[PDB]
């Protein structure tokens, strides 16, 4: 059985009328048969006291039973890509809040001795005020972690590519450390400098032009200046007259056409941002796993407690005013959803009817006609009893 | 034909009935109680005026 | 059909019906199709629309 992420010691969620006796045996207690006569590793047996709420029309429970479905496919949706993020960062390995301590409170142990709690909803209240609460948090909490996500993976494509024009291409990184008046002198202009980057092979194209490729070459200003090993760099100073011929050629001879020139208020620029950028990024990872810690226990909270309303009203739905029906719940061993699931349906058949009898049975949507979407709008077809699927 | 719920239907038909009816109720009994001070107020200067 | 109502106003419900003897054609196919009638009752408004 797995509703949540890394499963370990789950529980299940059932309710029933409190005078309601099993039959597989008769004249069977409820915690005799639970706690001795269910199989398995073991066997959390325990109640789940839930405060009673206000009773609307007949007519609209329907609707609102509708509606909290609706929102919990959402919010299951919303937990289910927090969580995908949650393990998406790659920083810890082992686990992360999947079975750790929840609120401080080990998962289990939370929820099997988690009361209802009275501080954002009151004994008298609309049901659907409590609804539009825990949505409005809910939805509030989903677009902040959006939103951060969100430049959280613009910050990354940014810094990503910043770091590709810092390494990747001996032609395209900025150079820092070879600019320098003595090589660029900047000053009353009689010259027009640029960079040569070729490769070693082409060496022949530009050493043997040491003079033929043109008039007004400067003196050193094509000897041995800088080798990368796999590109050879330069101070090819020509004056400020003649560059229209130099300009022409640099198209068939390979000359990279970045000018660059002494001028720190552009070279300062690149480290800062690097700098910037990594610090931010190192700042937003921090950040962004903090609010994911707070906000993780916040979903889950409401998700429970929009669990807990929608078996609160369905006990209603399957019975009549008396809200005396008994609720229990029960841990289950790891990887046994199917022995479980069969005979705590066998215990109580009697409930999914009286003179409705089909082979098919449970709760996962099949069709054999033009109908069973399991929409109570539409088509829904059988369901065994108040349950629903859930390990953690 | 579920024995408790068909019956329970039927008695919630008149337990819905009369919390409603009782609703009502509340909402008749605010309608007028402040209504004796509107109409016991501004009514009664029909006779200050012509005393002063 | 009495399956489904069962099945979406939840296990609540009057439905009690005869059969149509000596049944009659349709108007989609013209064809003797075997028919039967039914009555239903219940109290919410809502359930009546739906």
């Amino acid at each position: 059985m797995a509703t949540a992420l890394y499963t370990a010691n789950d529980f299940i969620l059932i309710s029933l009328p409190q005078n309601a006796q099993p039959v597989t045996a008769p004249g069977s207690k409820t915690d005799s048969w639970f706690n001795e006569t269910l199989i398995g590793g073991r066997a959390f047996v325990s109640d789940f006291k839930i405060p009673e709420f206000k009773i609307g029309s007949l007519d609209t429970l329907i609707v609102e039973s509708e509606e909290l479905s609706k929102v919990d496919n959402q919010i299951g949706a919303s937990i289910g890509k927090i969580i995908e993020i949650l393990q998406g960062l790659n920083e810890t390995s082992t686990n992360a809040y999947r079975t750790l301590p929840i609120n401080n409170m080990p998962v289990p142990e939370y929820l099997e001795n988690f009361q209802w709690q009275t501080r954002k909803f009151k004994l008298d209240k609309s049901i659907k005020d409590l609804i539009t609460l825990i949505s409005n948090e809910s939805s509030q909490l989903d677009a902040d972690v959006r939103a951060t996500y969100a430049n959280y993976n613009s910050a990354k494509t940014n810094l990503a590519a910043a770091e590709r024009k810092k390494t990747g291409d001996l032609s395209v990184r900025s150079l820092h450390d070879i600019v320098k008046p003595e090589d660029f002198v900047l000053n009353s202009e009689h010259l027009t400098t640029v960079l040569v980057a070729v490769p070693k092979s082409l060496k022949s194209d530009f050493e043997k032009s040491y003079e033929t490729l043109s008039k007004n070459v400067v003196p050193a200003s094509a000897s041995v200046i800088a080798e990368d090993a796999e590109y050879v760099l330069f101070n090819v100073h020509l004056f400020k007259k003649n560059v229209q011929e130099f300009t022409t050629a640099a198209r068939e001879k390979k000359f990279i056409p970045r000018e660059f020139n002494y001028s720190e208020e552009l070279i300062d620029q690149l480290k800062k941002e690097h700098d910037s950028a990594a610090s931010l990024e190192q700042s937003l990872r921090v950040q962004l796993v903090r609010l994911a810690k707070t906000a993780y226990v916040d979903v889950f909270i409401n998700w429970f407690h929009i669990k807990a309303l929608r078996v609160y009203v369905e006990s209603v739905l399957r019975y009549g005013l008396p809200p005396h029906f008994n609720i229990k719940i029960i841990a289950v061993p790891p990887k046994n959803l199917s022995k479980c699931k069969s005979e705590l349906i066998d215990a109580f058949g009697f409930l999914g009817g009286n003179a409705f009898m089909k082979d098919k049975k449970g709760k996962i949507n099949k069709q054999d006609t033009s109908l069973h979407q399991y929409a109570s709008l539409v088509d829904t077809e059988y369901e065994p009893f108040v349950m629903y699927i859930i390990n953690l | 034909l579920t024995p408790n719920q068909v019956n329970d239907e039927l008695n919630k038909m008149q337990a819905f009935i009369r919390k409603e009816a009782e609703e009502k109720a509340k909402e008749i009994q605010l309608k007028a109680d402040q209504e004796y001070e509107i109409e016991k107020t501004n009514i009664v200067r029909n006779e200050t005026n012509n005393i002063d | 059909l009495e399956q489904i109502l069962w099945r979406v106003l939840r296990g609540n419900l009057f439905f009690k019906t005869v059969e149509i003897e000596q049944p009659v054609y349709d108007v989609k196919t013209r064809e003797y199709k075997h028919k039967n009638a039914f009555i239903v009752f219940s109290h919410g408004d809502l359930i009546i629309k739906r």
